[PDB]
């Protein structure tokens, strides 16, 4: 197996050059030049953090744990970089006899990094940080399934390849209106860099999962952490959109399949800029009291609607 | 004659003035275009279900045709 080396290494390197867009497309959103000392455009930077923050910095806890604490940064790229195999994209590796499922589980699984990095530090410093991190995920798993199914009900079943030969005229943005802004939201469950977010930042609270953790598990966690922001926006550019198929040439479906992503890309970025915190309690009132009898009010819309007019793979 | 800091009147720079205004969406224009897009959506989809009903009798067809299988 050649494939999967073809998998870790490139997409390493894409969230080390995420580095860059991290302070680049945000700096530009505040108005600051980001990164232009080190490289021709700061490019020489993203590449010089590896060498930084691994050979030379050093640190493990204090009071710590036993076995666990360094069990959690293997357990934040072991199971978020896993989630690039399941993808469709021109060719899966290893395409699943349900795709999604693989998806949707995986995912709630690398919310343990965050998890067990409560237990890090034995003191109860850390695990505040780890509590409002629950939360701030537990609630969100329950839509995050639900619009799934109100859309994989609309389109095919579970597998992925399938999602790509349905949007043959036209994306799935426009028949699932208010549901495809709900995955701006809820993609955003998972601890990352938004506005809406999780307990991962600074601005009020320390920082979870970073403050028990040195440089290199800490360091490790960035390239973890990051690497699902990328994930949610091929997932969306999956679910949402999809332009054309043409399975003899593979050329122009990737050129076109990045475009995409890419412009989902910078939209986090820019939400992450743009607006402060939801707080701990008012992030629980968004969804639950306000958004889910929305969703479910759409997910009975979507069960009637194959019924009303044929639509069974 | 001595020379001080002068004075400078012309428009007084305009002072407290309400820039905010709203653009585009007016309320009931972007409904239209919200339930808008939305029967354009369901109705484009279910060609493409009925087109699929074209390929799933026929791929199945191919189960039934083969014995010697």
């Amino acid at each position: 197996m050649i494939n999967i080396l073809m998998l870790i290494i490139p997409i390493l390197l894409a969230v080390a050059f995420l580095t860059l867009v991290e302070r680049k497309v945000l700096g530009y959103m505040q108005l600051r030049k980001g990164p232009n000392v080190v490289g021709p455009y700061g490019l020489l930077q993203p590449i010089a953090d590896a060498i930084k923050l691994f050979i030379k910095e050093p640190l493990r806890p204090a009071t710590s744990s036993a076995s666990m604490f360094i069990l959690a940064p293997i357990m934040a790229l072991g199971l978020a970089l896993t989630m690039w195999i399941p993808l469709p994209m021109p060719y899966p590796l290893i395409n699943m006899n349900l795709g999604v499922l693989f998806m949707l589980a995986m995912s709630s699984l690398a919310v343990y990094s965050i998890l067990w990095s409560g237990w890090a530090s034995n003191s109860k410093y850390a695990l505040i940080g780890a509590l409002r991190a629950v939360a701030q995920t537990i609630s969100y798993e329950v839509t995050l399934a639900i619009i799934l199914l109100s859309v994989l009900l609309m389109s095919g079943s579970f597998t992925l390849s399938t999602l790509i030969t349905t949007q043959e005229q036209m994306w799935l943005i426009l028949p699932a209106w208010p549901l495809a802004m709900m995955w701006f939201i809820s993609t955003l469950a998972e601890t990352n860099r938004a506005p809406f977010d999780l307990t991962e930042g600074e601005s009020e609270l320390v920082s979870g999962f970073n403050v028990e953790y040195a440089a290199g598990p800490f360091a490790l966690f960035f390239m973890a952490e990051y690497a699902n922001i990328i994930m949610m926006n091929i997932f969306t550019a999956i679910l949402f959109l999809g332009t054309s198929h043409n399975p003899h040439m593979p050329e122009l479906y990737t050129i076109n399949f990045t475009i995409k992503s890419l412009l989902l890309t910078m939209s986090f970025l820019w939400i992450r800029a743009s607006y402060p915190r939801f707080r701990y309690d008012q992030l629980m009132h968004l969804l639950w009291k306000n958004f889910l009898p929305l969703t479910l009010a759409l997910c009975m819309w979507h069960v009637s609607l194959p019924i009303l007019t044929s639509g069974i793979p | 004659x001595x020379x001080x800091x002068x004075x400078x009147x012309x428009x007084x720079x305009x002072x407290x003035x309400x820039x905010x205004x709203x653009x585009x969406x007016x309320g009931y224009s972007m409904f239209a275009v919200g339930i808008g897009a939305l029967l354009f959506g369901y109705w484009s989809m279910m060609k493409w279900n009925r087109e699929r009903r074209r390929l799933q009798i026929e791929d199945f067809e191919a189960r039934i045709a083969l014995m010697p299988l």
